[PDB]
C-alpha cells in the first residue's frame, strides 16, 4: 500500500522523467537483458542486439503504461487491469521477471536522476514497482 | 552435489520404489493445473481447461515419463550433473525458451508427489535429501542459458 | 484472489485435518528447517533438536492461526490483522521464508492425507497459503 | 565467480574511482531506509526513524564502511570469495543470525548506488559484470549457514 508520501515523491520523480520514459524504458529493458538473460526467453521473436528497434519500441510501450499507472495511481488496479488480463493469459511470463525488470528501472532512473533519487525517493519507486508487479500479476491463476 | 552418503543411500533407496510412469505423468499434471501460465510450452496437447483435463491427457502422461526417466538418468549421475544435463539445458535454453524458474518449481511439485505417493516413508530427513537433488538438477538444467 | 471453488476445497482439505492441526504444523516447521536451513536464523532462541517442546508449541500456534483463517477465508486481512501487524513491526522476519514454510506444509499435507491431495486441491490450497503469506507481510513498509 | 577477463577490468577500473567511507554509509543506510524491516539487527545504533535519522547516524556510516571494507577486500580475491569469507560466514550464521537474503538485499542497493554516483559510466555491460559479483559475494557469505 502507497501513502501519501510515496504518491507525492513517485509523482516527483516520474515528472522529471517526463519525455525521456521510452528511452528509459528501452534501457532498462537492455539492462535486463544482459544482466539477467533468463529473461530473453521471453522474448525469442525479438531482436535482441543492442540499438534495436524492437527494442526501443517495446521500451515506449512499457514506460507508456507506467506513465498511465501514475496518472491513475489511486485507482491502478482498474487502470491496468487490460494489461493485467494479457499477462496472466496470453504472455504468461514468469512472475519472477517482474522484480528483475522492476530493479533493472531503478537502476536506469538512478543513473539518470541524481539529483532526485534520494533515499526516500528511491523506497517510495520501489515500492510503486512493486505494487504495479501486484497487479499485473494478480490473474494468473 | 553436496550430498552426504547416509543422503545419497537415502535418495537411492526410495527411487528404486518409485514407478516413473505414474510419478512422472503426476508431477507434470500437477505442474500444469497448480501453476497454470506453465500451460504455455504445451498448447499443441490439446485440452488442459480442466484439472481432469490435464489429468487425463495422454501427451502430458507421456511428456511426464519422458522428463522423469531423464531426472531418473541423472540420479546415477549426482557427481557431474552439469556435465549430464548440458545438452538438455543448450536444447531448452535455445530451442524451447524454457525459463529456468520452470525447473525450480518443477521440483517442488516433484516433491509434493513423492511424499503424497510415500507417506510416513518420506520423511524430513528424505524430503531434505530430496530438496538438494531437486535443486541441483534445476541449477544443471539453467546452467548453459546464455 | 481465492475463487469459490478455492474456499471449498480449502474448508474440505483443512476439516479433515481436524485434531491434527498442532501435529501437522510442528512436523512442517521440522521439515522446513532441515530443507531450509538458513530459516533457522529466524529461532535462534529455540531448542531445534527433533522432539523439543517450542517446535511443539509453536506448530500448535501457526496451525492455529491457520484454522482461524480458513474460517474466516472471506475475511482475511482482518482476522490476521494483529498477526499481521506483529510480524511487520517486531518479528520482522523476511518475506522470502513465507513461500518455504508453504511449500513444507504442501507436503506435510501431502503426506498425511493421500486421498483428498488431489491436483485441484493441491492447487488450491497453494493459492490459500500465498494469500495467508501476502497478508501476514502487507503491512512490511 | 565466472567472470569474463574484460568483466573482470570494467569491475576493478569503477571501483578504482569509488571512495568506499561514502558509499559504504549510502549503501548501508539505503538498506535500512527501502527494506525497513532489515533494522532488526542494528536496534543499538539509536534512532532510525525516518531517512535522514538513518541516513546521518553515525553509527549506521561507521558500520557501512566497515562492512564496504571487507567487500572491497574481496574485490582483490574474485577467484576465491568462498574462501576469503569464510570466518565471516560464520559469523552472520552462528553469532549474528543473519538471513542471507539480506546480503542479495544489500547487494541490489549497491548497483543502484554505484549507478547514482556514476550515471553514463554505469553501462548496461558494467552492471552485469557487478551483478556477477555482487551475487558472487553473497553466496559466498551464505556458504558456512548450516
Ligand atoms: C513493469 C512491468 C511491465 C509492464 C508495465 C509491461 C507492460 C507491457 C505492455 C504495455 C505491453 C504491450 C502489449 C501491447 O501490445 O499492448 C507488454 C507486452 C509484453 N511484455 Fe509486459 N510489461 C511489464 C513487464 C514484463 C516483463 C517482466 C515481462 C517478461 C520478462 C514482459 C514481457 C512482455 C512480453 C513478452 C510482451 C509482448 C511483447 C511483444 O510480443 O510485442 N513484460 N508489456
Ligand atoms: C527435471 C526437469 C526437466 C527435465 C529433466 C526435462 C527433460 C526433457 C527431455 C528429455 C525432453 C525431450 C527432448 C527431446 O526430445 O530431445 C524435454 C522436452 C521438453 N521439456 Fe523438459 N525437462 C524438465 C522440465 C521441464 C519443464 C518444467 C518444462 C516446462 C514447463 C519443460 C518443457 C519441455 C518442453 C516444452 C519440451 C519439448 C516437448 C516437445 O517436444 O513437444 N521441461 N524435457
Ligand atoms: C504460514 C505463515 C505463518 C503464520 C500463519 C504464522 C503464525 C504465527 C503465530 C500464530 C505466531 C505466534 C504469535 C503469538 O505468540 O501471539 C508466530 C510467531 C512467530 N513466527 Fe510467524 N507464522 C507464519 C510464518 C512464519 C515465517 C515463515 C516465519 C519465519 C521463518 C515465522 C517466524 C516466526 C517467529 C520467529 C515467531 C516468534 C516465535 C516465538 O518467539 O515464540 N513465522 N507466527
Ligand atoms: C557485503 C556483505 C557484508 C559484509 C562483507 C559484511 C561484513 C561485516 C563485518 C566485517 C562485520 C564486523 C565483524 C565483527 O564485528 O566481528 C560485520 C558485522 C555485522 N554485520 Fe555484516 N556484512 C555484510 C552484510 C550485512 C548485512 C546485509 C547485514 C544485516 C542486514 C549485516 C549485519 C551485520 C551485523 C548486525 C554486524 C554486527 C554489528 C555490531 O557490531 O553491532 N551484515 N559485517
Amino acid at each position: 500500500m502507497l501513502s501519501p508520501a510515496d504518491k507525492t515523491n513517485v509523482k516527483a520523480a516520474w515528472g522529471k522523467v517526463g519525455a525521456h520514459a521510452g528511452e528509459y524504458g528501452a534501457e532498462a529493458l537492455e539492462r535486463m537483458f544482459l544482466s539477467f538473460p533468463t529473461t530473453k526467453t521471453a522474448f525469442p521473436h525479438f531482436d535482441l542486439s543492442h540499438g534495436s528497434a524492437q527494442v526501443k519500441g517495446h521500451g515506449k510501450k512499457v514506460a507508456d503504461a507506467l506513465t498511465n499507472a501514475v496518472a491513475h495511481v489511486d485507482d491502478m488496479p482498474n487502470a491496468l487491469s487490460a494489461l493485467s488480463d494479457l499477462h496472466a493469459h496470453k504472455l504468461r511470463v514468469d512472475p519472477v521477471n517482474f522484480k528483475l525488470l522492476s530493479h533493472c528501472l531503478l537502476v536506469t532512473l538512478a543513473a539518470h536522476l541524481p539529483a532526485e533519487f534520494t533515499p526516500a525517493v528511491h523506497a517510495s519507486l520501489d515500492k510503486f514497482l512493486a505494487s504495479v508487479s501486484t497487479v499485473l500479476t494478480s490473474k494468473y491463476r | 552435489v553436496h550430498l552426504t552418503p547416509e543422503e545419497k543411500s537415502a535418495v537411492t533407496a526410495l527411487w528404486g520404489k518409485v514407478n516413473v510412469d505414474e510419478v512422472g505423468g503426476e508431477a507434470l499434471g500437477r505442474l500444469l493445473v497448480v501453476y497454470p501460465w506453465t500451460q504455455r510450452f504445451f498448447e499443441s496437447f490439446g485440452d488442459l481447461s480442466t484439472p481432469d483435463a490435464v489429468m487425463g491427457n495422454p501427451k502430458v502422461k507421456a511428456h511426464g515419463k519422458k522428463v522423469l526417466g531423464a531426472f531418473s538418468d541423472g540420479l546415477a549421475h549426482l557427481d557431474n550433473l552439469k556435465g549430464t544435463f548440458a545438452t538438455l539445458s543448450e536444447l531448452h535454453c535455445d530451442k524451447l525458451h524454457v525459463d529456468p524458474e520452470n525447473f525450480r518449481l518443477l521440483g517442488n511439485v516433484l516433491v509434493c508427489v513423492l511424499a503424497h505417493h510415500f507417506g510416513k516413508e518420506f520423511t524430513p530427513p528424505v524430503q531434505a535429501a530430496y530438496q538438494k537433488v531437486v535443486a541441483g538438477v534445476a541449477n544443471a538444467l539453467a546452467h548453459k542459458y546464455h
